[PDB]
């Protein structure tokens, strides 16, 4: 199973 | 006679031709007239026809099963989640009657089967999870009815197609996660008039946005990201009538936001982050009831207009990264549920608005390399959602609240590099989830409270360039956590313990430039992980502990204190030629 | 950024029973703020301390990426495998602790690119071969154990292995030269 990343957001933080 | 079948025999032959370890199929039985009560396998009207076989999850592994094909009435077939192999057979097009067809997660190889285009009665393909390969068929273009066409995450290695734009019925484009060639977007995908998502998420893509994508007045979902699109974002954009979400980050985009981004009534997420965007944040765009709004690492310069504190369905603002200038709105958080603030790296001034956490939902307070000032809110001291607090590299003044040191979900709390005074209150105790304090380059002053010790997770105290005061409680010893104790340039005074044993994990213990007395324990030696060791700038007296040689030590410096005797055997080397420099009776 | 990258590919590969490496966020701008992890003002990493952690699988060659480390402590975990020869790569490294571990294979030559090198612990390894004559040119080398290991040739007796004594090289497999008990064919 290929774990897919959804159509979101960008998480990059500080 | 004429509505008699034999579908209960052609499933029979399904289930020879593939691998079933774990008995997925084991109603399946030869000896049922009908199949219409097996497992994954529906009847929808008369005749005890076959019209839908969902077998997802089911560990089958074989190559397609071409024989499903006979079963007349078949509408939907869904193998999702399977080891289906091999490459998907041409003659898959005999499947006549399939409006949906789920072969997602799977094995699948080679090239596509052009006769997936010569099904016409298709709606729904899925594709994604398998190991396709080449040129996406010139026949996808030709497709009846087709309303989902997805081919995500394989290893499809042509252009992005223009004739894709010619699927009149298409509502979701999805090429996601594929090594294309790098090519640009057709400008033809703007005639997608029934188009409601355009995922093409790291689909190596080059070029402009074509001002044509304006025309899909039905697109919900616009994402673009992760590619190396160049140029502006087309003002023509405005036109995205029904657009909820607009994903352009980590592109090479340039110019301003357009102020058309205002026009769009349902925009809730915009994620533009990752680009060399210029100029200010529109007031227009602002003025949207956004739940999203990531703009961070561009080169946009101004205010931040007060019309996002409107919205009241704002959760993440990221925003870091930029020159902005002047302060953040008055009401930010008061009207929306906040949970991610990030204005990191900016040059904003002026004290933080006073209700950012008024939903209670804040979790990360990220405010560093800013030009903040005043107090810490009060209200803040009543935030107990929060999770991460940066407030380092400001000008910000004043003594902690007292609430603000005993948040239960704080797990990093780092005040660096601003001029915060008072002491730390015994509140500390209630920070449960506190892993890392880091107050150092403040003007604190007192005591360490005895509480800080109840932090039994406690695993960094950076603490210097402060005016900290008095012995170190006797509770700080019990910390079995603690990795890093940095507690130099302070006033700290009083004797070291015996309790310095119970420090099992310390890897640096850093009390220079204090005023410390007495003898250095022996219980020293008994710190197996510490490696970084100054005890230098003070009034450490005695015979250093013989203990110290077995110690790896990367560093160590006992300078400038008046420590006598000889030199431990293994010490008295040329290597510590500066660690104990300025001990008269050594 | 790129050096976060590199420590989130170390995780992956290392096995972490007891989540000491639970704080490395690859979402975070900087590794900075990850526990075991020190920065420099630049925010560059210039220390990795993940000793005694429990720790097992096998190192990456993306530690090399790491330029301004000064200090990799991996040492008292069950680490397996070779030593990277991109850690060659760590010009500013002053320490490499690999000690209590179950390192095997060749100590790379790349380790005498290391030039202002002054601790190198690779004792109580699996490690096999020569010690290599390139860690003589490390004018730097201050500490070197060797020991505990099942290394084999003559011991270099120049340049920083001149002061050496024979506790840096016992217990070693085939080991000769002036410092060993043997004298070399
Ligand atoms: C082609 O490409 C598009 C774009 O990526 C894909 O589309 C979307 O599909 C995803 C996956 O299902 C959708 O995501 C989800 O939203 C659903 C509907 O939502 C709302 O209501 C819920 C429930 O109250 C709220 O929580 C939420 O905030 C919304 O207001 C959710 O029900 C889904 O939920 C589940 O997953 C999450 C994460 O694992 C769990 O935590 C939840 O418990 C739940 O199980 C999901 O979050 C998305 O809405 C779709 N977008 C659009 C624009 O259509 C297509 O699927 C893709 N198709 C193919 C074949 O590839
Ligand atoms: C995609 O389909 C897969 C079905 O083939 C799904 O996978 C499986 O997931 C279930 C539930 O999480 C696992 O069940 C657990 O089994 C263990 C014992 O297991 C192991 O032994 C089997 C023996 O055949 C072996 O195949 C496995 O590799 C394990 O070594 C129990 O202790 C648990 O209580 C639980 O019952 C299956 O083991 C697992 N099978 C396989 C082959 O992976 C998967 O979840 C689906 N994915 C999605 C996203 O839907
Ligand atoms: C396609 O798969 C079948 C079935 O095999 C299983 O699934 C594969 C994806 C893989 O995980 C195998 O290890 C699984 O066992 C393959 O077939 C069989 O071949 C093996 C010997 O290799 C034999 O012992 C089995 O009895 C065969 N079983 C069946 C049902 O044929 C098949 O070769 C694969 N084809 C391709 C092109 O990959
Ligand atoms: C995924 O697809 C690729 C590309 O077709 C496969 O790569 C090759 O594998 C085949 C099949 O054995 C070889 O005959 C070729 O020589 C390989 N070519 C290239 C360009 O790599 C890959 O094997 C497939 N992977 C899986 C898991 O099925
Ligand atoms: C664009 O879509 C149309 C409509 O699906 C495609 O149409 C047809 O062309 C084929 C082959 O020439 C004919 O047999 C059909 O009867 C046509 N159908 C209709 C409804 O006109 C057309 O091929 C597609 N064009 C491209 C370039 O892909
Ligand atoms: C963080 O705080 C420290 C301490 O106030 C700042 O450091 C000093 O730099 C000045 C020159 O600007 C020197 O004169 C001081 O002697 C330094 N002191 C110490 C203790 O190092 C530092 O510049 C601050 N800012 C940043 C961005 O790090
Ligand atoms: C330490 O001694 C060795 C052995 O004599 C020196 O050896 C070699 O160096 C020369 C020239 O520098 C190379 O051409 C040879 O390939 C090396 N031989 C071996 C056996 O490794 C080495 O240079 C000396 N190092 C110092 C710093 O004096
Ligand atoms: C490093 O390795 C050596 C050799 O394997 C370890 O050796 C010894 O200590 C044991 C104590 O339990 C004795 O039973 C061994 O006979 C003894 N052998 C030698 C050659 O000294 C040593 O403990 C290891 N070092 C550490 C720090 O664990
Ligand atoms: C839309 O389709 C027509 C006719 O096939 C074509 O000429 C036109 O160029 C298409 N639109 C765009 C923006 O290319
Ligand atoms: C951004 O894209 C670059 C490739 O251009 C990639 O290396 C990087 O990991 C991406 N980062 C994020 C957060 O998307
Ligand atoms: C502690 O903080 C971490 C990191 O944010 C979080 O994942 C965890 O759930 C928190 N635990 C508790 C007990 O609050
Ligand atoms: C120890 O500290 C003094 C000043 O506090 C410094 O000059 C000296 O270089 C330090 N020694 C080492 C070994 O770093």
């Amino acid at each position: 199973y290929v774990l897919v990343p959804p159509s979101g957001p960008s998480m990059r933080h500080n | 006679s004429s509505m008699d079948n034999q579908d209960g025999f052609i499933l029979q032959q399904v289930k020879l031709s593939l691998d079933d370890p774990d008995s997925y199929l084991s109603s399946w039985n030869s000896n049922d007239a009908s199949p219409c009560r097996w497992s994954g396998v529906s009847c929808a009207g008369d005749f005890s026809s076959v019209t839908s076989v969902d077998l997802s999850s089911a560990n089958l592994a074989g190559p397609f099963p071409s024989v499903i094909c006979r079963l007349s009435n078949l509408a939907h077939l869904s193998l999702y989640n399977n080891s289906i192999n091999s490459t998907l057979p041409l003659n898959i097009a005999a499947c006549k009657s399939l409006q949906t067809l789920d072969l997602s997660q799977n094995l699948l190889t080679g090239e596509l089967p052009q006769t997936l285009a010569d099904i016409p009665t298709l709606v729904h393909l899925d594709l994604t999870g398998n190991n396709f390969s080449g040129d996406i068929p010139a026949s996808f273009g030709k497709f009846e009815n087709l309303e989902v066409l997805s081919l995500v995450y394989n290893l499809l290695d042509g252009t992005i197609p223009p004739f894709l734009g010619n699927i009149s019925t298409l509502k979701m484009l999805n090429l996601s996660y594929n090594p294309f060639s790098p090519s640009r977007i057709p400008p033809e995908f703007g005639n997608l008039t029934n188009l409601e998502v355009m995922w093409l998420t790291e689909c190596h893509l080059v070029g402009q946005i074509p001002d044509s994508l304006g025309q899909l007045s039905k697109l919900v979902d616009l994402d673009l990201a992760l590619n190396d699109l160049v140029g502006h974002i087309p003002p023509s954009l405005g036109g995205l009538t029904n657009v909820v979400q607009i994903e352009l980050y980590n592109n090479s985009l340039t110019g301003e936001i357009p102020p058309e981004l205002g026009n769009l009534k349902s925009l809730r997420l915009l994620d533009a982050s990752m680009n060399q965007l210029t100029g200010k944040i529109p007031d227009e765009l602002c003025r949207v009831p956004l739940e999203s709004l990531n703009l961070y690492e561009n080169n946009l310069e101004g205010e931040l207009p007060a019309s996002i504190a409107l919205s009241p369905n704002l959760y993440e603002i990221r925003i870091f990264g930029n020159r902005l200038t002047g302060g953040l709105p008055k009401d930010l958080g008061l009207n929306s549920p906040l949970r991610w603030l990030d204005v990191s790296e900016n040059e904003f001034s002026g004290d933080l608005p006073a209700d950012l956490c008024a939903k209670g939902e804040l979790e990360e307070l990220l405010i560093i390399h800013n030009s903040f000032s005043g107090v810490i809110p009060e209200s803040l001291a009543d935030c107990r959602s929060l999770t991460r607090i940066r407030l380092a590299y400001n000008r910000f003044s004043g003594s902690v609240p007292t609430g603000f040191w005993g948040l239960p979900h704080v797990n990093l709390l780092e005040l660096v590099n601003n001029s915060f005074s008072g002491e730390i209150s015994k509140s500390i105790g209630g920070a449960s989830n506190l892993s890392l304090l880091i107050l150092s380059n403040n003007e604190f002053t007192g005591s360490l409270p005895e509480e800080i010790g109840s932090l039994d997770n406690l695993n960094q105290l950076s603490a210097s360039g402060n005016k900290f005061s008095g012995s170190l409680p006797d509770s700080l010893m019990s910390l079995g956590e603690l990795g890093t104790l940095d507690l130099h340039g302070n006033q700290f005074s009083g004797e070291l313990t015996s309790g310095i044993k119970s420090w099992k994990k310390l890897n640096e213990l850093n009390l220079a430039d204090n005023e410390f007395t007495g003898k250095i324990p022996d219980e020293i030696g008994s710190l197996s992980v510490l490696n970084y060791l100054d005890l230098s700038g003070n009034m450490f007296s005695g015979k250093i502990p013989v203990s110290l040689q077995s110690l790896k030590l990367n560093q160590l410096n006992l300078s400038y204190n008046r420590l006598s005797g000889d030199l431990p055997p293994s010490l008295a080397k040329d290597m510590y030629k500066n660690s104990f420099i300025g001990n008269p009776g050594l | 950024n790129l050096e976060g990258d590199a420590l989130h590919t170390l995780r992956v590969t290392l096995v972490d029973p007891n989540n000491v490496l639970q704080s490395w966020d690859p979402t975070l701008v900087n590794p900075c703020t990850w526990f075991h992890v020190t920065c420099n003002n630049e925010n560059s990493v210039i220390r990795v301390d993940l000793g005694n952690a429990e720790l097992s699988g096998h190192l990456v060659p993306e530690l090399g990426v790491l330029k301004n480390l000064q200090y990799l402590e991996l040492y008292s975990n069950n680490i397996t495998g070779p030593i990277p020869s991109n850690l060659g790569n760590l010009t500013n490294l002053v320490s490499l602790d690999l000690y209590l571990n179950s390192f095997s294979g060749p100590i790379p030559e790349s380790l005498g690119k290391l030039s202002k090198l002054r601790f190198l612990r690779l004792n109580n390894n699996s490690l096999t071969g020569s010690i290599p004559m390139s860690l003589t040119n490390i004018t730097t080398l201050q500490v070197l154990d060797l020991s505990n290991n099942r290394l084999s040739g003559s011991v270099p007796d120049n340049g920083s292995f001149s002061l050496f004594t024979p506790i840096s090289f016992a217990n070693n497999l085939d080991l000769c030269g002036p410092v060993t008990s043997h004298p070399c064919p």
